[PDB]
C-alpha cells in the first residue's frame, strides 16, 4: 500500500542533479519514473553510526507526516538504496526522504535580484506563510528556525515551509529546558539572543517579521556576525531591552551581561516610513521585544494587511526570465 | 496515507514466531519479558513514561512482522528504546543503554547481544525503521486517561484513586498484546471502566450527563461494552496468572 | 585557496556624466567628464579641450556636480559613489604640482531603505545651502552645506510619494524648493515641496501639483528670468510655473525618446535636447515681456539641429561648441552653426573621442601571423555599432569598422579568411504592413545577401498583431573580410528570430568548416522562448549555404565546440549533439539541472555552466558511458554575466553586481559532498560589468618566457569599454603583492578619502565581504608613480618569503623592477 514506507527503492527515480547541500545529507532533484512527477530527494546517511539515524531527520519525518497544510511541505514517501538482502548487518545503504519539488527558494530569488514584490505580492506571500505557521502553532509544534532559504515558492505563487529539522513540541502549561541557539542569527529573536531557554512559539513570529521588512527593502534587516552586534542592531531599531517594555528581561540570563551601547528609543516606524500603513502595523507588532507582547499567528491573519487577501488570487511574484538574458 | 497497526486476537496465532514453533504461552512470555526489559531499563535511566511506552509499542509491533527465534528479544528491546528516545526527544546514547542492560541482565541473557552489544543494537535500527513503516508518532492511553479524567467533577480523592489505579492498569497493558488490538483511546476508557467496577464507583455521576449510564460514549464513540469487557478480562488475567493482585 | 591578479589594459571609455564650471580657477572654463571610476578635468579653449588633470576614485561615480558657496573664489566639486561614499573636492595648483583636496567626506548609506527604480539622484540648491539626495523610495536625504559639516552628516525627511521619477531644486524661490515628477496608480504628477533646514521637514509647495504625461521623464529648473520648470516626455514638453501652463507637442519628438538636456543660454531662452536616435534639438523659450516690467514665457518651440552620437550627457561649452558625452558610441565635440549646410544640418563634427562602447562579445586573433594577437570587439549599439581592431603599440592602436547596427557576437574562421558576426537592426512597422529601416547598415550593405526560408515554425496559427510605429529587431549573420572588413555577405534570420550564439568549427569526420548559429524565436507574449533553431551554414565562394537545421524547444543561448561534437544550451537543458555522416545533428546526451543555461565553457572533457541565478556548475562527459555527470556546483547564489575556466580546478565568474569570483574544487575525498562543493576562494569587486571572458594576450609580440612571474591570460570586455586581464599567481608572489598592497594603502592618498579595502569588498544589496584571492594590479602598478620618500616607506620592514627559504628584506629599487615586469603582461 501507499503507507508501507522504507521499502520502495530509489531506482524508481531518475536523478536530475543536486539542488542543495543538506544537514544530514545532500538534496537531489529527481523525476519519478512511473508518474513523471518532479520530486526532491534528501539523503539520510546512517552509515556514520555515531548515533545511527539522525534526529534531525527523525523530527522531519515525525512532524511532516502529522502536519498537512497547503503551506507545509509534503513528505511523499521514504525510499532506500539497493538492498543486499542477505545480511542486514552488512547493509550500509542510505534512505531518501521524498518531498515535492518547489521551483525556487526565497533567498535565491532575492539574492539573484530577480524579484520585485508589489504590496499585493507581499500580501499573498505573508498570508500563506503565517497561515502555515498558524497550522503548526495550533498543532503545538515549533519551527524554531525560520529563514529565507527555508521558505520555498513555486512559480505558481504557492508558498511552503521546509525546515522541520529543528522542530519540537511546546507544552503551554508545562515548560521545560530547550536548546538556546536555535535560529540563524539574522532571524533570531531578542529572547534567544539573551538566552531564554523556555521559549514561546513567538520566536518564529519575530523571524517572519524580519522577512516582512526584507521583502519591502530586499535587504535583511538585522545583519550581524556576533550575538552582541545583533542585539545592538535590533536595539537601534526596536529599542533597547529594559523593564519599561520587557518586564521579564531581568529574568533572562544575560540581561545584566549583554547591554547595548545606549538605551535606544524605538524608531521602527521612522526607519520604515516608506512601508504601507497596514504593513507597518504588522511589522511593528511582529517585531516587539517582549515575546509575551508580540502578536501571534492568528492575530497576524486578523490584521488589516492580511485579513482581506483572497488566497485564490495567488498573484505570482514578478520574475523577468527573458529580459535578464540581455 | 497511514498504515493500519491493529490486528484481531485471532490473528495472533499466525505471528511469525508461532509458525516457527513458539507456543502461544511462550510468545506471550517473551512479550512480557521484552516489554518489562524495556520498561525496567528505561526507568533505571531517566525516561518519560511516553518514551518507555513508545519503545514497547515498537517492540510489540516488530514481532508481529518478524519471529523471536531469529531476532533476540532483549537486543530488539534495547533498539526500540534507543529509537524511542530519539523519537520522543528523550535521547540516550546507545552505550549508556547497553550498560544499563548488563546491570539488569543475566550473563546468559547478555549473550544475545553477542560479542559487540552496541553493534548488534545499532545495526538493528535499519530493520526496526523499515518494519514500523517509518510511522514514528504514537499515542498512548496515558494522555486520554488524563484528558477524560479532567472532564470529571466530584470528590477529588475518589477521582484521584480512579486515575492512579487506571494508570497502573495502563502500565500493565504494555506487557499485553492489547496495544496491538485496540486503539489507545479505547484502552484509557477500559482501564477507567475497570477502576470503576473495582472501586464500586459509578462514573456517570461525575460526567456532564449524569443520566447517561454508558458514560464513556461521550469520550469514545462506537465502543461496545463487549470490547471494554474483553480488555478488562485480558488485564486481570495478568494478575491472576502472577502472584500479584489488583492494586486497590 | 587560490591566488589571482587583475589589471586594467584599457580604462573605461564610456561617458557617464559631464559638467561645466569654474573648478580649476575662478577664471577658467572647465569641462569635467566622468567615466566609470575616472574623472577627467579639461579647460575650454577656442580650438578644443586642454587636458589638465585626471584622477581615479575608489568608487563608481554616481553624482557629479559643481557649486560655489558664498565665500569661495571658485567652484567646488561634489561626488557621490554608487556605494554611497560622499565627498567635496577642491582643485589646488602650486606651480607645477597639481593635487585634489578632500574638503569633506562620509558614507551616507542608511541601514534600512529601498533603493529606487530611477537610481541615485543628486541635486544642489541654487544658493548652495544644501545637497539633496534621492537614494531610497519614500525618503529624501539632506546634507546641509554649513562650514562645520566636514563629515557630511545628513537627515532624512519622510516623503509620501514613494515612486519619484526626477527632482530638481527650482530657481527663484523664497525658500529652498524641490520640483519632482512622481508616479502613483493614477498616473504621473508634478508636485512641489519647500525644504526647511531649521524644522528638518517639508512645507507646502509654491505651486499647484498638476498631472503630467504618463511617460514624463525629465525635470528642468528654469533660470530666474522665467522661473518655474519644464517637463520633458515622450510626446510633449510642458512648462509649469504657478498659474502659468504651456504645452508644445511637436510630432518630431514622438519618434524617439529624449534622454539628455542642457542649458545653452544662462537666461534660459535656449536649451539643448537629445534623443536615442542621435538627433539634437534646440528648445527655445520665446519670451514676451509684459508692460509692467515682468518677463512671461509666451511659447515654446522645438527646432531640429542635426545628428550627433547617441548621447548620454550633453554640455554646451562656448561659442558654437558642444561636448557630446556618449555611452553607446564615440563621444564628440560638434559645432552648431547659425546657417545650415547644404543638407539642412546646423551640426558639423569637430573631433571624435574613441569609445569602445558596450563590448558585447570579442575574440583574439593573430591577423598578421605576428605571433602576437589582435583583439576584435563587438562594440557600440544601434547606429553606433562597430567592430574595433585593437593591437598593442606606449598606447593601444585601434581601428574602427562602422556597422550602423548592433553587433551581438563574433567568431573567427581562419579557413575563410573572414569573421562571422551576429547583428541586429531596428526596423519600424510601416504602412505597407512590413517594416522599414531607419537607416542603411551592415546587414543591408552586404555585397551578396540571403534570407532563411526555413519552414520549421511556418505552421504558426499563433496570432501576433502589429501596430504601425512599433519597433522590431531584425537579426543577421554577417560575413566580414579579415583584411578589408568589407561585409561580404549578410544572412537575415526569420521574422522574430533572434540570433543568440555563434561558433566556427569542424564537426565529426566532416572536413568542412562551418558557421553555426543558435537562434531563439521571440514573441512578446512569451516570458521564456519556447522555440529555437540550430543552423549550420557554410561560407563558400562568396555565398553562405544553409547546410542543416535542427529544431529545438527553447533558446540556444550558448554553443561551444566539444571534441568534434556540438555542445549547446537550450533554456534549462544542456545538450551534446553528434554530427552524422548524413550532415545532420544527432543528440547524444543531456543535462537538465539548470534554471537557465546562459553561458558555456569547456576544457578537455569538462564543461562549466553559468546559470542565471544558480552560479557556476562543473559538468563532465563520461566518455565510456555517453552521458553528462555533475562534478560540483557553486551552491552560493549569484546572477551571472560571464564565466571562464582558468585551469582544471579554478573557475572564474562575473556577477551582475559588478563583482568577480573564483570557484575551486575542494579536492578532498573525505566525503562526496566536499568533492561536489565548489568553494568560492576568490571574491573581488571589479566595478565593471563583464560581458565576455576570452583567453589570450595582445602583448604576445614578445611571445617569450622569462618575462612574467604571473601565468595565464584571460582578457575581458565590459559595458563601459573597459578591458581588463586576469592572471594567476603563486602563493609566495601573492602574499608578497598582498602585503605590499596593505603598505601602499597606508601610503597613498585616496580622492575622497575612500578606503581601498572598502572599494574592492564584494558588494551586493544584500552582502558585503572583504576581497580575497585577488591582487588589485592597478594598485600595485601605482607604486611606480608615488614619490621616492613614499616608495622607501612602502618597503620598510618588508621581508619577502618563498619556498626554499629566502626570508630576506628587499629595497624599493628592487620593487620598481618587480612592478615594471608586471606592467608588461598588459
Ligand atoms: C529547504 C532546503 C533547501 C532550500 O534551498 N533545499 C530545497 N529546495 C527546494 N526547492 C528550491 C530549489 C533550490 C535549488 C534549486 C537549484 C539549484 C541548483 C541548480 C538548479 N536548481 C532549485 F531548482 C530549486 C525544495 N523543494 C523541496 N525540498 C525538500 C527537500 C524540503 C526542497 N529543498
Amino acid at each position: 500500500t501507499e503507507s508501507d514506507w522504507g521499502k520502495r527503492c530509489v531506482d524508481k527515480f531518475d536523478i536530475i542533479g543536486i539542488i542543495g547541500e543538506g544537514t544530514y545529507g545532500q538534496v537531489y532533484k529527481a523525476k519519478d519514473k512511473d508518474t513523471g512527477e518532479l520530486v526532491a530527494l534528501k539523503k539520510v546517511r546512517l552509515d556514520n553510526e555515531k548515533e545511527g539515524f539522525p534526529i534531525t531527520a527523525i523530527r522531519e519525518i515525525k512532524i511532516l507526516r502529522q502536519l498537512i497544510h497547503r503551506s507545509v511541505v509534503n513528505m511523499k514517501e521514504i525510499v532506500t538504496d539497493k538492498q543486499d538482502a542477505l545480511d542486514f548487518k552488512k547493509d550500509k545503504g542510505a534512505f531518501y526522504l521524498v518531498f515535492e519539488y518547489m521551483d525556487h527558494d526565497l533567498m535565491g530569488l532575492l539574492e539573484s535580484g530577480l524579484v520585485h514584490f508589489s504590496e499585493d505580492h507581499i500580501k499573498s506571500f505573508m498570508k500563506q506563510l503565517m497561515e502555515g505557521l498558524e497550522y503548526c502553532h495550533k498543532k503545538n509544534f515549533l519551527h524554531r528556525d525560520i529563514k529565507c532559504s527555508n521558505i520555498l515558492l513555486n512559480n505558481s505563487g504557492q508558498i511552503k515551509l521546509a525546515d522541520f529539522g529543528l522542530a519540537r513540541l511546546y507544552n503551554s502549561e508545562e515548560s521545560r529546558p530547550y536548546t538556546n541557539k536555535v535560529i540563524t542569527l539574522w532571524y533570531r529573536p531578542p529572547e534567544l539572543l539573551l538566552g531564554e531557554e523556555r521559549y514561546t512559539p513567538a520566536i518564529d513570529v519575530w523571524s517572519c517579521g524580519c522577512i516582512l521588512g526584507e521583502l519591502f527593502t530586499k535587504k535583511p534587516i538585522f545583519q550581524a556576525n556576533l550575538e552582541l552586534a545583533q542585539l545592538e542592531l535590533i536595539s537601534r531599531l526596536c529599542g533597547s531591552p529594559c523593564p519599561a517594555v520587557w518586564p521579564d528581561v531581568i529574568r533572562l540570563p544575560y540581561f545584566n551581561t549583554m547591554k547595548p551601547k545606549k538605551q535606544y528609543r524605538r524608531r521602527l516606524r521612522e526607519e520604515f516610513s516608506f512601508i504601507p500603513s497596514a504593513a507597518l502595523d504588522l511589522l511593528d507588532h511582529m517585531l516587539t521585544l517582549d515575546p509575551s507582547k508580540r502578536c501571534t499567528a492568528e492575530q497576524t491573519l486578523q490584521s488589516d494587511f492580511l485579513k482581506d487577501v483572497e488566497l485564490s488570487k495567488m498573484a505570482p511574484p514578478d520574475l523577468p526570465h527573458w529580459q535578464d538574458c540581455h | 496515507t497511514k498504515p493500519c497497526w491493529y490486528w484481531d486476537k485471532k490473528d495472533l496465532a499466525h505471528t511469525p514466531s508461532q509458525l516457527e514453533g513458539l507456543d502461544p504461552a511462550t510468545e506471550a512470555r517473551y512479550r512480557r519479558e521484552g516489554a518489562r526489559f524495556i520498561f525496567d531499563v528505561g526507568t533505571r535511566l531517566g525516561l518519560h513514561y511516553d518514551t518507555l511506552a513508545t519503545g514497547i509499542i515498537y517492540f510489540h509491533r516488530f514481532y508481529m512482522f518478524h519471529s523471536f527465534k531469529q531476532f533476540p528479544r532483549y537486543v530488539t528491546g534495547a533498539c526500540c528504546l534507543f529509537l524511542a528516545g530519539k523519537v520522543e526527544e528523550t535521547p540516550k546514547k546507545c552505550k549508556d543503554i547497553i550498560k544499563t542492560a548488563r546491570s539488569l541482565l543475566n550473563d546468559v541473557q547478555f549473550g544475545q547481544f553477542g560479542d559487540d552489544p552496541k553493534e548488534e543494537v545499532m545495526v538493528l535500527e535499519r530493520i526496526l525503521l523499515q518494519t514500523i513503516k517509518f510511522d514514528l508518532q504514537v499515542e498512548h492511553p496515558y494522555q486520554f486517561l488524563l484528558k477524560y479524567a479532567k472532564q470529571l467533577k466530584g470528590d477529588k480523592n475518589k477521582i484521584q484513586k480512579l486515575v492512579q489505579m487506571a494508570w497502573t492498569f495502563v502500565n500493565d497493558s504494555l506487557c499485553t498484546t492489547l496495544s496491538l488490538q485496540w486503539e489507545p483511546e479505547i484502552i484509557a476508557v477500559a482501564v477507567m471502566y475497570l477502576a470503576g467496577r473495582l472501586c464500586k464507583f459509578e462514573i456517570q455521576e461525575w460526567t456532564s450527563k449524569p443520566m447517561y449510564r454508558r458514560w464513556w460514549e461521550q469520550f469514545v464513540q462506537d465502543v461496545p461494552v463487549d470490547v471494554l469487557e474483553d480488555i478488562c478480562h485480558q488485564i486481570l488475567d495478568l494478575y491472576s496468572q502472577g502472584k500479584q493482585q489488583m492494586p486497590h | 585557496m587560490s591566488y589571482n591578479y587583475v589589471v586594467t589594459a584599457q580604462k573605461p571609455t564610456a561617458v557617464n556624466g559631464c559638467v561645466t564650471g569654474h573648478f580649476t580657477s575662478a577664471e577658467d572654463l572647465n569641462l569635467l567628464i566622468a567615466k566609470n571610476t575616472r574623472l577627467e578635468i579639461y579647460v575650454v579653449t577656442a580650438e578644443g579641450l586642454r587636458p589638465v588633470k585626471e584622477v581615479g576614485m575608489y568608487g563608481k561615480i554616481a553624482v557629479m556636480e559643481l557649486f560655489r558657496p558664498k565665500g569661495e573664489s571658485k567652484d567646488l566639486l561634489f561626488i557621490l559613489t554608487a556605494k554611497y561614499n560622499a565627498c567635496i573636492l577642491e582643485y589646488k595648483q602650486s606651480g607645477e604640482s597639481i593635487d585634489i583636496i578632500t574638503r569633506a567626506h562620509g558614507n551616507v548609506q542608511d541601514r534600512i531603505g529601498r533603493p529606487s527604480e530611477t537610481g541615485i539622484i543628486g541635486i544642489i540648491d541654487p544658493e548652495c545651502r544644501m545637497i539633496g539626495l534621492r537614494l531610497y523610495d519614500g525618503l529624501f536625504k539632506v546634507i546641509p552645506l554649513d562650514r562645520d559639516n566636514k563629515e557630511l552628516k545628513a537627515f532624512n525627511i519622510r516623503l509620501e510619494e514613494l515612486h519619484v521619477i526626477d527632482v530638481k531644486f527650482l530657481y527663484g524661490c523664497q525658500a529652498p524648493t524641490i520640483c519632482f515628477v512622481y508616479q502613483d496608480p493614477q498616473g504621473r504628477h508634478v508636485k512641489t515641496y519647500e525644504v526647511s533646514l531649521r524644522e528638518k521637514e517639508f512645507n507646502k509647495g509654491p505651486w499647484k501639483q498638476e498631472n503630467v504625461e504618463a511617460e514624463a521623464s525629465m525635470v528642468i529648473a528654469v533660470p530666474e528670468p522665467f522661473g518655474g520648470a519644464i517637463i520633458i516626455g515622450q510626446e510633449s514638453i510642458t512648462y509649469h510655473n504657478g498659474d502659468k501652463y504651456l504645452a508644445i507637442a511637436p510630432p518630431i519628438i514622438k519618434q524617439s525618446t529624449i534622454v539628455c538636456h542642457n542649458r545653452v543660454d544662462p537666461n534660459g531662452s535656449r536649451y539643448l535636447l537629445g534623443d536615442m536616435e542621435g538627433r539634437l534639438f534646440m528648445l527655445l523659450l520665446e519670451k514676451e515681456e509684459q508692460m509692467d516690467g515682468t518677463v512671461t514665457l509666451k511659447d515654446l518651440r522645438v527646432e531640429l539641429l542635426g545628428e550627433t552620437s547617441i548621447a548620454e550627457c550633453l554640455t554646451y561649452l562656448d561659442n558654437g561648441v558642444v561636448f557630446v558625452g556618449s555611452r553607446l558610441g564615440d563621444s564628440q565635440l560638434v559645432k552648431l552653426n547659425v546657417d545650415s549646410n547644404e543638407q539642412g544640418s546646423y551640426v558639423v563634427a569637430m573631433e571624435t573621442f574613441t569609445n569602445l562602447g558596450p563590448i558585447v562579445d570579442m575574440c583574439v586573433v593573430d591577423l598578421e601571423r605576428q605571433g602576437q594577437g589582435q583583439l576584435v570587439t563587438c562594440s557600440g549599439a544601434f547606429k553606433e555599432g562597430s567592430l574595433r581592431i585593437i593591437r598593442n603599440g606606449q598606447k593601444l592602436h585601434i581601428r574602427t569598422v562602422p556597422l550602423y547596427e548592433s553587433p551581438r557576437k563574433i567568431c573567427y574562421q581562419e579557413v575563410s579568411q573572414c569573421f562571422g558576426v551576429l547583428s541586429s537592426r531596428i526596423e519600424v512597422q510601416d504602412t505597407s504592413g512590413g517594416t522599414t529601416a531607419l537607416r542603411p547598415s551592415a546587414s543591408t550593405q552586404a555585397l551578396s545577401s540571403s534570407v532563411s526560408s526555413s519552414k520549421l515554425f511556418s505552421s504558426s496559427t499563433a496570432p501576433h498583431e502589429t501596430s504601425f510605429g512599433e519597433e522590431v529587431e531584425v537579426h543577421n549573420l554577417l560575413i566580414i573580410d579579415q583584411h578589408t572588413f568589407e561585409v561580404l555577405h549578410a544572412h537575415q534570420f526569420l521574422q522574430n528570430e533572434y540570433a543568440l550564439s555563434l561558433v566556427s568549427c569542424k564537426l565529426g569526420k566532416d572536413p568542412n568548416t562551418y558557421f553555426i548559429v543558435g537562434t531563439a524565436m521571440v514573441y512578446p507574449e512569451e516570458a521564456e522562448p519556447k522555440q529555437g533553431r540550430i543552423v549550420v551554414f557554410q561560407y563558400s565562394d562568396g555565398k553562405l549555404q544553409t547546410v542543416a537545421e535542427k529544431e529545438v524547444k527553447g533558446a540556444v543561448y550558448s554553443m561551444v565546440e566539444f571534441n568534434g561534437k556540438l555542445l549547446a544550451s537550450i533554456n534549462s537543458t544542456v545538450r551534446l549533439y553528434e554530427w552524422t555522416t548524413e550532415k545532420e545533428l544527432r543528440t547524444e546526451c543531456n543535462h537538465y539541472n539548470n534554471i537557465m543555461a546562459l553561458y558555456l565553457k569547456t576544457k578537455g572533457d569538462f564543461i562549466l555552466v553559468g546559470d542565471l541565478m544558480r552560479s557556476v556548475l562543473l559538468l563532465a562527459y563520461k566518455p565510456m558511458e555517453g552521458n553528462f555527470e555533475e562534478i560540483a556546483r557553486d551552491f552560493n547564489p549569484n546572477w551571472m554575466s560571464a564565466v571562464e575556466i582558468l585551469d582544471d580546478d579554478n573557475f572564474l565568474g562575473a556577477e551582475n553586481a559588478f563583482n568577480l569570483f573564483v570557484c575551486q574544487k575542494d579536492s578532498a575525498a573525505t566525503t562526496d559532498e566536499e568533492r561536489q562543493h565548489l568553494q568560492e576562494v576568490g571574491l573581488f569587486h571589479l566595478g565593471e560589468f563583464v560581458n565576455v571572458f576570452c583567453h589570450g594576450s595582445l602583448v604576445m609580440q614578445n611571445l617569450g618566457e622569462t618575462s612574467t612571474p604571473t601565468q595565464g591570460s584571460v582578457l575581458f570586455g565590459t559595458v563601459n569599454g573597459m578591458i581588463g586581464l586576469v592572471t594567476s599567481l603563486s602563493e609566495s608572489w601573492y602574499n608578497l603583492l598582498l602585503d605590499m598592497q596593505n603598505r601602499l594603502n597606508k601610503v597613498i592618498k585616496s580622492v575622497g578619502k575612500i578606503e581601498h579595502s572598502f572599494w574592492r569588498s564584494f558588494h551586493t544589496e544584500r552582502k558585503t565581504e572583504p576581497a580575497t584571492g585577488f591582487i588589485d594590479g592597478d594598485l600595485i602598478e601605482s607604486f611606480l608613480d608615488i614619490s621616492r620618500p613614499k616608495m622607501q616607506e612602502v618597503v620598510a620592514n618588508l621581508q619577502y618569503d618563498d619556498g626554499s627559504g629566502m626570508k630576506r628584506e628587499a629595497t624599493a629599487d628592487d620593487l620598481i623592477k618587480v612592478v615594471e615586469e608586471l606592467t608588461r603582461i598588459h
